[PDB]
């Protein structure tokens, strides 16, 4: 599993902000929303196995092809 | 440049649908 | 786990349990005969369209030729 | 009176067939057009796939 370090060396991300819109395009409601965000805030401090499931069950062989190539740039660089 | 472009490039009345959208989403 | 659920389909019968007194080719000819209805490329052939034949030839090629049957990634990364 | 009314019903009823005919032809056509835009969705899927690959 990772985790995030102490004292973080980055914070220059600069994320985009979060969109905004009634509760029937979230989950579906005010009590759904609630109940899905607490489901999901356990998967919020740490990256493991289901992440990596999940990005490759998104990315398909495009993006874990092009994600590589790119993570090999970034290493010839560095 | 995509998101520069997507930022910049943002979205831009007498229909009774534009009219009720814009009145709930004031209502959110 | 994609593999796993595409045997029916492509006669990967799993190796059966041959009691006392049994032959382990009848065995698995028997079964194999017992599934004869879910082999879809030879039913498609017999009452499909060229077309039809075409496009699923090419799917089941796809389907059954996976990274995970002999072949690796890591060593051409390092 | 009589030929008015024989005459109309005949008319009317060619008429409703004629229509009934022409709807069932367009429904046979496309369903065929259908059938054929699937086999293009799915070689381009399988184009799609072997470029990924």
């Amino acid at each position: 599993r990772f985790v995030r370090t102490v004292l973080p060396f980055s914070q220059e991300f600069q994320r985009d902000k979060q969109p905004n819109a009634q509760p029937q395009y979230l989950h579906g409601s005010k009590a759904l929303n609630l109940a899905y965000s607490s489901i999901y805030g356990s998967y919020r401090n740490f990256v493991g196995p289901p992440h990596f499931q999940v990005i490759c069950r998104l990315l398909g062989y495009q993006g874990i092809a092009v994600v590589m190539e790119e993570l090999l740039k970034v290493v010839k660089s560095l | 440049k995509g998101i520069q472009l997507r930022k910049v490039e943002e979205q831009r009345e007498n229909d009774v649908a534009t009219i009720l959208s814009r009145r709930i989403a004031v209502e959110y | 786990c994609d593999l796993l659920h595409a045997a029916p389909f492509q006669n990967i019968l799993p190796r059966v349990h041959v009691k006392e007194g049994e032959r382990l080719d009848a065995k698995m000819k028997r079964l194999e005969s017992k599934y004869a209805p879910l082999h879809l490329v030879p039913l498609i052939e017999r009452l499909g369209t060229p077309q039809q034949i075409a496009i699923a030839r090419e799917g089941d090629l796809l389907t059954k030729e996976r990274l995970c049957c002999g072949l690796s990634m890591f060593e051409v990364i390092l | 009176t009589t030929q008015s009314l024989a005459s109309v019903a005949y008319l009317i009823n060619t008429l409703a067939n004629n229509v009934l005919q022409m709807l069932d032809i367009q429904a046979s056509q496309l369903r065929r057009m259908e059938s054929s835009i699937n086999h293009i969705s799915q070689t381009v899927d399988i184009h799609k796939e072997k470029v990924a690959r």
